[PDB]
């Protein structure tokens, strides 16, 4: 049986929900992570003009 | 907080020990324990599987320790249509992010003994500090990506060596705090 | 409460408020040139950013460059994570989750606590009696060395001793009375698992009777009429006139009852006693 | 330089539970621990009330015992009949509809 | 509309019973020539089979 | 408050009158509504119960004021390795923290005269009010432990002597704030 999933496609509504279709969420929050450290270092190298 | 001087010894064991505890979860050969094939084409036996980052072995089958590097081959075509799949598969297949959270606190842990050497320059200690923190974040989208690609249940649990990468990332960050405190000290003796 | 997510969505919960928290603390509190002008230490930034995964008021807020962006996107990813997780809290409360003791046919084959036996001068013997897989002959070897013996003179015996033994006795039978005992009034037994083998019933006559042929070409012209299934729809599966057909049909009502949440209440009442326990500690600190 | 007398915190740990912010935060550390403790038991319990109200606000109409003769003809559990020397009793006693017979 | 669509992750699933397709066109079906399946269709008298 | 002397004997009387509703609620030999038997088998379908604490007990049946002590019955088809349950029935069996709850509003009714005799020897007063607040703190656990046992639906109606228990909760804390509102300024009469 080298090929089949077995999924039958069922219907049961206690299913927990997957970390893999809620990781967008992470992506995005890592990536304003990562764009709000850019922007503090650049703005804390304009402020040492003054 | 405690002396400014246990400080450093507590910033740079803490680095050693995160740096030690993520290398160790890259290296280690197992992350979780599960069950499956280690190696077919054995189409006709199951074996206790013992997955790692980059490797894996498998036990307590027919044979034990025939240990390999990770079953993360490319898919049926890749599916570039499904881009942001594919994009998820690749960088699992390039697994930079935890080598990357390995690379960031390594240079990291030893930019912080700079800290004596050249001492009170205080940007060095803010490099370090920017990698603490990178270093963390760098270790949780790599936790995330192992499970999505994962997902991408079947009676499998988390292992040692997942738990250091965690505490690895737990310990990091804490000495990235400690750094902002020696750094919030010795830049303030400068704008008063 | 916190079964609709998932064990490691929790855990990645927890390491992004972390992971948050420190960056908030890192933007802010950075020199901006006494400097004095963020609030947001270690312990506010991690209060915040616990109140806005709580969306709870929040004093504080950051005003500044990129901090503000932490903000922005910590509130657009706990919107996202609450709304998800809020549309799933009360419908996995109310689940009675089956707590089934043995599932493989199998087993049973490794303990000697749940008892089990076969039908005496039966098939559900004889199969025993011959089938060397080993598995079956393990078991065999058990179901002819255990007292009391574990052999029954009839199927309603059995099915009396599995009252007679809360479960702790499994009787065997084929399947066909299985399914039915399950169906009947009050439907206290259940079936497990799959089964041992796929023998079935045959109309037998003496050696070279005459009936033979003809009754073998009346039960296949039965079959390709489709009369056997009705005939054991008439018997097995219309009467199921009893809870297990039932609750393949029907349904609990509605409402929520305290079990459902009392583990709230508990880790609340907890939680007082050890925000109590570690003031009076600092207290006493102070006090010596 | 601590506003949380009696009647402020049953003030805040009210616009707590309502999910309508709060006046002020609690600045005590173990006043952390009661403030996260009382959002998370709130969050709890106003989202299992507001996940299940939105069953209830659907629509009331009831399945009632079944119709068509299925289950009336399979099991005991609800007894039915026909008008004795009508012609109801005789279309059961002619038809050949198999669920009719 | 999100706790809509996360009643269930699952699909549809499809028409099924042949009961649909025995009373449309829009959808043939079919049976193996010299087949017993054929065969059955043939001289079973069930009536949704006829 | 005002009355600032007086406010010493409202709290100790409200102690005693909480004390008085706990240990009565306790006692009491009924605590719900209920169908049942007035002994652990009216033994052939039921009899009309009044079940209490430790105790069950029964109306307007064949006997009458039949009352029994309560205790704890085998399970079936297991479902008690889900040890949380057999947590709760060890914590339901010993009706543990409504009698820790008697015995914490007994100490604090204890310690609260130290509020005027051997006065302030340090801030014991103080601890007192942590004796009636941690009485109130066990009598909702109590409750919950309670209902989460007994309800498993229901249909049952409480009875006047769990009303006791959770009154007794509500004077018990009430004067753990006046007891407070005594520490406030018993504090300024050791401290300044
Ligand atoms: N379990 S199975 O489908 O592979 C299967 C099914 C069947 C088997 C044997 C097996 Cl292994 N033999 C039976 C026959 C054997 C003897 C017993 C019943 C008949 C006579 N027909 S069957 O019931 O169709």
């Amino acid at each position: 049986g080298e090929c089949g999933a077995k999924d039958s496609g069922s219907k049961e509504k206690t299913s927990a929900l997957s970390l893999s279709n809620v990781a967008g969420v992470f992506y995005i929050l890592v990536g304003g992570l990562g764009l709000a450290m850019l922007v503090a270092l650049i703005e804390f190298c304009y402020k040492s003009r003054a | 907080l405690f002396d400014r001087g246990v400080q450093m010894l507590l910033t740079t064991v803490g680095a050693f020990a995160a740096f030690s505890l993520m290398t160790i979860a890259v290296g280690t050969d197992y992350w979780l324990y599960s069950r499956g094939v280690c190696k077919t084409k054995k189409k006709n036996e199951e074996v206790m599987t013992h997955s790692g980052l980059w490797r894996t072995c498998c036990l307590e089958g027919n044979f034990k320790g025939l240990c390999k590097q990770i079953d993360h081959f490319p898919e049926d075509a890749d599916y570039e249509a499904d881009t942001a799949e594919y994009f998820l598969r690749a960088v699992r297949a390039s697994s930079i992010f935890p080598i990357l959270s390995v690379i960031l606190l390594f240079m990291g842990g030893l930019c912080i003994a700079a800290s004596e050497f050249y001492k009170t320059r205080h940007n060095i200690i803010l490099s370090a500090g920017i990698f603490f923190v990178s270093a963390g974040l760098s270790n949780i989208i790599g936790i995330i990506v192992y499970i999505s690609a994962n997902a991408g249940k079947n009676s499998y649990s988390y292992g040692w060596s997942f738990y250091f990468g965690a505490l690895s990332f737990i310990i990091a960050e804490m000495v990235g705090v400690l750094a902002v405190h020696m750094f919030i000290d010795r830049h303030k003796q400068l704008t008063g | 409460f916190l079964d609709p997510l998932a064990y490691e969505i929790w855990m990645c919960i927890v390491f992004a408020y972390i992971g948050v928290s420190v960056v908030l603390f890192l933007v802010s509190r950075f020199s901006p040139y006494s400097e004095s002008t963020n609030e947001f230490g270690i312990f506010n930034s991690l209060w915040f950013s616990l109140g806005a995964f709580m969306q709870q008021g929040c004093d504080i807020s950051p005003r500044s460059l990129s901090g503000r962006i932490v903000g922005g996107v910590w509130w657009f990813f706990t919107l996202i994570i609450i709304s998800s997780y809020t549309a799933n809290l009360a419908a996995f409360l109310t689940v009675e989750r089956m707590v089934s003791p043995i599932e493989s046919a199998e087993d049973l084959s490794k303990q000697t606590e749940i008892a089990y036996g076969t039908l005496d001068s039966g098939s559900t013997k004889e199969f025993f009696r011959r089938s060397k897989i080993a598995v079956f002959d393990k078991m065999w070897t058990y179901m002819r060395s255990a007292e009391p013996s574990v052999f029954v003179r009839t199927t309603a015996e059995g099915v009396a001793r599995v009252r007679k033994s809360k479960g702790k006795y499994a009787y065997l039978l084929e399947s066909t009375m299985n399914e039915y005992i399950e169906q009947r009034k009050p439907c206290d037994t259940m079936k497990v698992g799959g089964n041992l083998d796929s023998k079935g019933y045959g109309i037998a006559t003496p050696k070279g009777s005459s009936l033979g042929t003809p009754v073998n070409l009346a039960v296949l012209k039965l079959s390709e009429q489709g009369v056997l299934d009705k005939l054991k729809n008439k018997w097995w599966y219309d009467k199921g006139e009893c809870g297990a057909k039932d609750s393949g049909s029907k349904e609990k009502t509605s409402a929520l009852s305290l079990s459902n949440v009392a583990g709230v209440f508990y880790i609340l009442v907890g939680g007082l006693g050890l925000a109590m326990l570690v003031a009076l500690i600092e207290f006493c600190y102070k006090s010596r």
